RNA sequence: GCCUUUUUAUU
DNA sequence: GTATTCGCCGTGAATAAAAAGGGTA
DNA sequence: TACGGAAAAATAACACGGCGAATAC
């Protein structure tokens, strides 16, 4: 998007928003993950920061959503 | 560098150690070059090439 | 000159340099260190290896942008492979643990 | 894998690694391109040039992968398997290796104990030694016949395998242990404690010493040497096989002994021409007169593969132009090209085609593209709709030269590079070339948007104030419209908001500058209020964002004024509205310069009226000073100074004169009195904003340009009375050029010094990654803000700017684990209290880095220094940027303060002078609220007219010395004797004055007897070239004179930075105690200190055209310097402190910066000194393992003392070295991080014979090698790595 | 500069032990006299050269 | 299909 | 044994274009 | 079809620190 200061204040560390926002554009671009956002014609890099932008990905969320596919 | 005797200097911390030099340079056309150095020690050395 | 793929050089696995050779543009040791400041270690791990080092891994690079999967896999960089040779070219010895 | 070994080449390693022996020198075939059998390109030993294709030609389909044939035993195989494989040659004689022979130290020198001019005697077959003793060729006839059955000799390197093989690692290495623990030699020491570090470490690694003396040579693959439709390896490698198959015909038909050593020496010359070029007895040239290219040429220097093909490689989908303005895109935006955009975006684009299924293959979707048809721009724009785009410098000497953007599709073949990021960029639109790269997969596109976007690098790196600085178009925009004139259009009316002055002027009825009144409603919670605000700054308000105040909008709004408002703007609202309110000034300082219309002209500025008096007065001036000096009034160096004197005085009166002709000139009648307001001229709008034109640039364009230099260095008597307006003569302007061609010939050589710099500063620097969130230590260094001069330029408020201290500081104030903010910052403002202890870089214990916290704030960001950032190559990086920026008496308190003395034994005076008796004396200018703004270190012999410990008013002279002179001076009063003090030995008077003889020139007569002076208590000894005024039976008091004593930029960052020691280097005291005068008969004086309690024996050595700046009488102190002269920073760490070199390089560093002008923070020069600080010299061995006289690392010292310390055994203590940036780039740890730098043939063979397998760690080392970096989020790559070790 | 006084002819030019002015180089000129009385130790310090 | 020197030129 | 000078050796920015030359009879 | 390397070249000859080696005292 334009900023990334409102996903950064979610997470703290900015090199740990690179690692959680990469793991969510894997599960975007191989299988399959529809975000919880609007989608809208931007790519998915955009949208694997929109998700923290407002707080419902983080790091320590999102190994129990890896933990809840393997289960399935 | 024009060939002939060049009289040269380097004053102030280049190569000086706290004392002026003055190094004579014979050059020619072609050949070897022939050069009088000076030392810190004050002692008149030659130098070729 | 803009180059995505083409012919690269025979000493090194590396691109060309002119416009007439394609255009592969020269990253340089001045600019690695401009990358890493930042903290770019998945950028400057690409700029490096898929770029140009990965043999092995710059055609499953082209074969992945097509397929539409943005997906890169470590490798044994081919450019350090020419650095292990000549250090081995030499009387010295030097492996990979 | 995890990590690399580097050892010496085993004979049966090389044949390891070989498939095959090659024995044929030629390379290919003349008649066609096919290899023969046995050669340097053949099939069978290498494998096959093509792809899945034999060499006769019969094995093809690619139905096999591991099948030998029997007719030409050629393994068919890929291409890039020929890349891997090696050969190998069996050599008739043994060869050393060129290495290991001409490295400095030498590797063979050391294990056979001999220098380097015997040990190539022996192998360029000059000499002979025994399998120890060198015996030449005329003294071998003798040895055969004498002692010839009970001992053999040979020549060559097998001579020296062969005494290799004979010698023990363990034999050996116990004679030299029991030598070092009984010696008193220091030189000889240091040549035997590099010769036991060789020892020890073969053993730990495993090597022999055999293994270094090649029998066994590789060769190269040949991918790695191809040919070519005649390379400069491949023919130099003709040079070795001619002389590997000529030694083989020489053993089967018995060659003689005078033929088989010249062709031996031939062979080990082949050798060594081929590993190596420079270093031998004539370095091999090719026939085209060129140096020939060796193994060593292709892996050292800019052509090596360490940077050239290592750490410079070139980049694919990345290309590279010209830039561009673009006013009309967004911060985040720039413009990339139709054409260009498509070819470096082309699988991105084959990507797309197969996703929708519009061209489901690759053959058909490349004809879609060289088409060039509709349908391909709109599938174009939706990949380059967010895609973020790296835009690239070619020099990069800052951070800010690689910065991200969003581009947008636009015609012509120029990138449209932002305007607000050209000034961090610190590079112009001059027609500058360019490239540009992209990130392909999505954790690299990441790192584009969060790190390297440019709407999150607004503040810089080195200080805080941001990068994103309005230069030249945007602020004069800015500065046209925030101004006041009287008289204009719709003068003194109201307006309803911010917004109808948008409507006041686009209408036209109203001018852009108008005194009136505009509503305004500021925010923090809205308040309104009616102040006085012209048309132009209202226009600004709906610019701001809400939270932005008005007081920083009311001013003229220049430069330097709108730096700190982008700055307050980032501070108190935030990053989101920052980006918006950054495009809006650009999109208005854009849009209104065009309305403006401020432009240059010979109308703009004028030449005043007072120019043409002032330069008809200096030129009457210089005519009666040229008269007196006819006449013989002054010498030639006080008439000199004098026209400088009076021409600087003429350039500042047309200083003067030419800038009230452009403030306060131009007058419009206000319907009244004719009132004094400021002028609009367009050329004072370019230079009170300071945008491009400085006070002193347009010094040189309406008046005259002043004093210009010399070439030399000195200045031009007669300057330049013309101006530009008018132009200049045709001396004037060869004179002119004297400075702007010499300025530019410094400009384009000091970035070959500066780009050296560059490297130099990063490649120490890059190991130090932060890795701690909060360790515990209270250990730091004390904050001293810059008072030495006259006003302060770089108060505390810059100075601690986040950075968390160390130790609370008092009047509890502040606590210690707490960052010191914006806020926190302010509070020791007002405080107005000095003496912060705040954690240091140099003063963190921690492995391969420092904490987070003993760092401070990144001041790029809001936030604290981010866990896992390269610490060390962001501060390079902001050092080498103003190094292309920066050039390659009487006391007088003007201000007021309260006068203050540190360590000085002050006693009362004859008049009541606040005498002083120490030699390093600091005066404290002590303020009512506690602080200090002046000091000045004056010399010892200063008469301070008023005591310590009251007011000093200001423009009162507080002290008066002579520098020329160097007087002595006593503790109390009494009684003097002249003890020892006789004439005509040692004493002779010119004339009614009395003089002390030299020790150099005096007669053998009186060398032994020295003066002295003792009270009748105290004992005070005066030094030779004395005048003594005085004369016995005369009463003195303490403070009288008994003794007359008469007597660029770029460079000092390079100087101090490589810890060297300058030509004047500062002699300091050890131990502090009584100090001699020393002993003659040596042709230099040497210092001995022997006190009650310290060493006694010591000794220095100085030289006799030096002086000594304590006195003998007087007692001596750790910390007082012996020689006058620029501190050298290798005595300021062992003699003074830990804490004292990092003090003293920084300040140094800092001093020559705030010459030019820039502005940078003190904690970046720290990082370097803490990678300078980092190798240690151990004092003493204990319950360590390694060696006392060895060098190793501080962290591999501070682990080890951390082990001892949980044991019974207590921890060894540890001295510092300070290795510059090129001693401790090269000798540590992780060796591929040290050969990239520089010493590749010295520091590769540093770590063969010593092990020094590195444990993945380092920047340099994970480019070399080509994976993660560990200071980005591959720190948490390296974070789980270390969890799953 | 010497430590002794050159004298000639019963006439002192030199000062012993002080520096001389420009004005004994002048004085000098006009009464040249080719031999003069110097001490045992000042040609110790010079070298032969022959 | 290249590589290395040299020259010009750019920042 | 202790310096001391010196021979040789590390380094001398970065990036685009053209030219010959790629062993000698 | 052979040797690739030597002595002459009627060679090209820099500057600012640095490390080890061969002397004076
Ligand atoms: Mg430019
Ligand atoms: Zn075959
Ligand atoms: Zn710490």
């Amino acid at each position: 998007r334009v900023t990334v200061q409102d996903a950064v204040e979610k997470i703290g560390n900015r090199f740990d928003l690179v690692l959680v926002a990469a793991r969510r554009a894997r599960q975007m671009q191989v299988g399959g993950k529809d975000p919880l956002v609007p989608e809208e014609n931007d790519k998915t890099t955009v949208i694997a920061l929109r998700e923290i932008e407002e707080g419902l990905i983080n790091n320590q969320i999102l190994d129990v959503r890896e933990r809840q596919e393997q289960q399935e | 560098r024009s060939p002939g005797v060049f009289f040269d200097s380097d004053k102030g911390k280049t190569h000086s150690s706290g004392k002026v030099l003055y190094n004579a340079r014979i050059i020619p056309y072609r050949g070897s070059w022939l050069d009088f150095e000076f030392d810190p020690k004050d002692n008149l050395f030659v130098r070729i090439d | 000159h803009a180059r995505s793929t083409g012919s690269y050089s025979l000493v090194t696995q590396q691109p060309l340099g002119g416009k007439a050779q394609f255009g592969g543009q020269r990253f340089g040791e001045m600019e690695v260190w401009a990358l890493e400041a930042y903290g770019a270690a998945y950028t400057l791990q690409e700029m490096l290896t898929v770029k140009s080092d990965d043999v092995n891994g710059r055609t499953k690079m082209y074969k992945n942008i097509v397929d539409g999967n943005h997906q890169m896999e470590p490798g044994m960089p081919e450019s350090f492979n020419v650095l292990l040779k000549e250090i081995r070219s030499l009387g010295i010895n030097i492996e990979l643990e | 894998f995890d990590a690399i070994k580097i050892a010496l080449a085993s004979p049966d390693m090389i044949r390891s690694w070989s498939f095959g022996e090659v024995k044929k020198p030629e390379t290919i075939n003349y008649r066609t391109f096919k290899p023969e059998r046995d050669g340097l390109f053949c099939a069978r030993i290498f494998g096959p040039v093509k792809d899945y294709e034999c060499l006769c030609g019969k094995y093809k389909r690619l139905k096999h992968r591991g099948v030998i044939c029997e007719k030409c035993g050629v393994e068919v195989t890929q291409t890039k398997v020929r890349r891997e494989r090696m050969g190998h040659i069996e050599l008739a004689s043994p060869t050393a290796h060129i290495w290991f022979l001409k490295s400095l130290p030498s590797r063979i020198g050391l294990l056979l104990d001999m220098p380097l001019r015997d040990i190539e005697r022996v192998l360029y077959f000059e000499s002979y030694v025994v399998i120890q003793q060198i015996l030449t060729e005329e003294q071998y006839l003798d040895a055969l016949e004498e002692f010839g059955d009970e001992f053999d000799a040979k020549m060559g390197a097998e001579a020296i395998q062969a005494l290799l093989k004979s010698m023990d690692l363990e034999q050996e290495c116990e004679q030299l242990r029991e030598e070092l623990n009984e010696t008193n030699s220091e030189t000889k020491r240091k040549k035997l404690t590099k010769r036991i570090k060789l020892l020890e470490a073969f053993v730990q690694s495993g090597n022999k010493p055999e293994w270094m003396i090649l029998t066994v040579l590789p060769v190269l693959p040949p991918d790695l040497r191809p040919l070519v439709p005649t390379s400069d390896l491949n023919d130099l490698y003709r040079r070795v096989i001619n002389r590997n198959n000529r030694l083989k015909r020489l053993l089967d038909l018995a060659a003689p002994d005078i033929i088989v050593r010249n062709e031996k020496r031939m062979l080990q010359e082949a050798v060594d021409a081929l590993l190596d070029n420079g270093r031998r007895g004539r370095a091999i040239t090719g026939s085209n007169k060129r140096p020939l290219k060796s193994l060593a040429d292709m892996i050292k220097g800019k052509q090596g593969r360490f940077r050239q093909n290592l750490l410079g490689k070139r980049v694919d989908y990345s290309g590279r132009s010209v830039i561009t303005v673009g006013p009309y895109l967004r911060l985040h935006q720039c413009g990339l090209p139709k054409k260009m955009a498509l070819e470096l975006f082309k699988p991105f684009i084959y990507g797309k085609l197969e996703l929708r299924g519009l061209a489901t293959t690759i053959k058909a979707a490349k004809k879609m593209v060289e088409r060039e048809e509709a349908v391909v721009w709109d599938i174009l724009d939706e990949v380059i709709r967010e895609h973020p785009v790296l835009l690239n410098r070619a020099p990069t000497l800052h951070r800010l030269g690689i910065q991200a953007f969003e581009p947008v599709l636009i015609e012509g073949k120029a990138i449209q590079l932002h305007p607000l990021v050209c000034a961090a960029y610190n590079a112009d639109f001059d027609g500058d070339q360019m490239a540009v790269h992209v990130p392909l997969t999505l954790e690299a596109q990441l790192e584009a948007r969060a790190l390297m976007m440019s709407t999150n690098n607004i503040l810089s790196p080195a200080n805080g104030e941001p990068i994103i600085v309005p230069s030249q178009d945007v602020v004069l925009g800015l500065y046209y419209m925030t101004r006041d004139c009287v008289n204009a259009k719709g003068e003194g009316m109201v307006l309803t908001g911010p917004k109808e002055a948008e409507r006041l002027y686009r209408s036209g009825l109203a001018s852009l500058h108008a005194r009136v009144k505009v509503r305004i409603t500021e925010y923090e919670v809205a308040k309104t209020s009616l102040k006085d605000t012209t048309v132009g700054r209202a226009i600004l308000w709906m610019i701001v964002p809400k939270g932005l105040p008005y007081s920083i909008v009311n001013q003229a709004l220049g430069k330097k004024a709108i730096s700190k408002m982008l700055n307050t703007c980032y501070r108190i609202l935030g990053l989101k509205p920052t980006v918006i309110f950054a495009d809006q000034i650009m999109y208005t300082g854009f849009a209104y310069a065009a309305r403006s219309g401020a432009s240059v002209g010979i109308d703009d500025m004028v030449i005043p009226e007072k120019k043409h008096e002032i330069i008809s007065e200096a030129e009457a001036e210089v005519a009666e000073i040229q008269e007196q000096f006819q006449s013989g009034l002054v010498t030639a160096g006080e008439r000199y100074n004098k026209v400088i004197d009076i021409w600087a005085a003429a350039n500042d009166r047309v200083s003067k004169a030419m800038m009230d002709n452009l403030q306060t000139e131009t007058v419009i009648n206000r319907d009244g009195q004719e009132e004094k307001q400021v002028s609009f001229n367009s050329i004072y709008m370019m230079a009170d904003s300071g945008a491009r034109g400085s006070a002193a640039q347009i010094r040189q364009l309406a008046g005259m340009r002043g004093l210009m230099a010399k070439p030399d260095g000195s200045i031009i008597e007669t300057p330049i009375t013309a101006n530009f307006r008018e132009g200049l003569n045709v001396l004037q302007y060869f004179i002119s050029t004297h400075g702007a061609r010499k300025g530019l010939a410094d400009t384009a050589l000091k970035t070959a010094n500066s780009g050296y710099l560059t490297r130099r500063l990063v490649d120490v620097a890059q190991d130090l990654v932060v890795t701690e969130d909060d360790c515990g230590t209270h250990e730091g260094i004390m904050m001293t803000p810059v008072i030495e001069g006259g006003d302060v330029k770089e108060p505390l408020r810059d100075r601690v700017l986040g950075r968390v201290t160390a130790e609370d500081v008092l009047k509890i104030l502040v606590p210690r684990n707490t960052l010191l903010h914006e806020q926190w910052c302010d509070l020791l403002e007002e405080n107005s209290v000095d003496a912060v202890k705040v954690r240091s870089v140099v003063s963190c214990d921690t492995d391969f880095g420092v904490c987070a916290h003993c760092y401070g704030r990144d001041l790029a960001r809001g936030h604290i220094i981010n866990k896992g950032e390269a610490i060390g190559v962001i501060a390079a990086q902001s050092i080498g940027e103003p190094g292309t920026q920066l050039t390659m008496s009487s006391i007088q308190v003007k201000n007021k303060g309260s006068i203050k003395l540190s360590n000085v034994k002050s006693v009362v005076n004859s008049s009541g002078k606040l005498v002083i008796t120490s030699r390093n004396t600091e005066l404290k200018l002590i303020d009512e609220f506690g602080r200090t703004k002046e000091s000045y270190k004056v010399p010892y012999g200063a008469v301070l007219a008023k005591g310590d410990g009251e007011q000093v008013a200001g423009g009162e002279t507080v002290a008066n010395w002579d520098p020329h002179t160097m007087p002595v001076i006593t503790e109390v009063s009494g009684f003097v004797r002249f003890t020892d003090m006789i004439d005509g030995q040692t004493i002779t008077r010119q004339t009614s004055s009395l003089v002390v003889l030299d020790s150099a020139e005096r007669t053998a007569g009186g060398k032994d007897l020295r003066p002295a002076l003792k009270i009748v208590p105290a004992q005070y000894f005066l030094p030779g070239k004395a005048i003594v005024q005085l004369e016995d039976g005369v009463q003195i008091s303490s403070g009288d004179t008994l003794a007359r004593i008469p007597q660029g930029g770029l460079p000092r960052v390079a100087d101090l930075f490589e810890a060297r020691r300058p030509k004047e280097p500062a002699i300091l005291a050890e131990i502090s105690g009584i100090v001699s005068f020393g002993k003659e008969t040596k042709g230099k004086r040497r210092l001995v200190i022997t006190p009650v309690d310290g060493s006694d024996p010591y000794e220095e050595m100085i030289p006799k055209w030096r002086q000594l700046n304590v006195f003998e009488g007087e007692r001596v102190e750790r910390g007082d310097v012996i020689s006058d002269g620029p501190e050298a920073p290798h005595d300021i760490l062992r003699l003074r402190g830990v804490h004292a070199v990092t003090r003293y390089i920084v300040n140094e560093v800092q001093d020559v910066y705030r010459l030019q002008g820039v502005k940078i923070n003190d904690k970046h020069i720290e990082v370097i000194v803490r990678q300078m600080l980092r190798k240690a010299t151990i004092v003493n061995a204990g319950s360590s393992d390694f060696l006392e006289g060895e060098q190793v690392e501080y962290s591999r010292v501070k682990i080890a003392n951390r082990e001892l310390e949980a044991n019974g055994k207590v921890g060894a203590t540890y001295s510092r070295d300070l290795l510059g940036i090129t001693k401790a780039s090269l000798a540590t740890e992780s060796f591929i991080s040290a050969a990239s730098f520089q010493e590749t043939t010295r520091v590769l063979t540093e770590a063969a014979v010593a092990g020094k397998r590195d444990e993945l760690r380092g920047l340099k080392e994970n480019v070399i090698v080509g994976r993660l970096i560990p200071a980005g989020t591959g720190y948490a790559y390296h974070q789980d790595r270390m969890r799953r070790r | 500069t010497a430590s002794f006084d050159i004298e000639a002819n019963g006439k002192v030019y030199v000062e012993k032990g002080r520096r001389i002015t420009a004005r004994h180089i002048r004085q000098l000129e006009k009464d040249d006299v080719k031999l003069i009385e110097v001490p045992v130790e000042y040609i110790a310090g010079k070298v032969v050269a022959k």
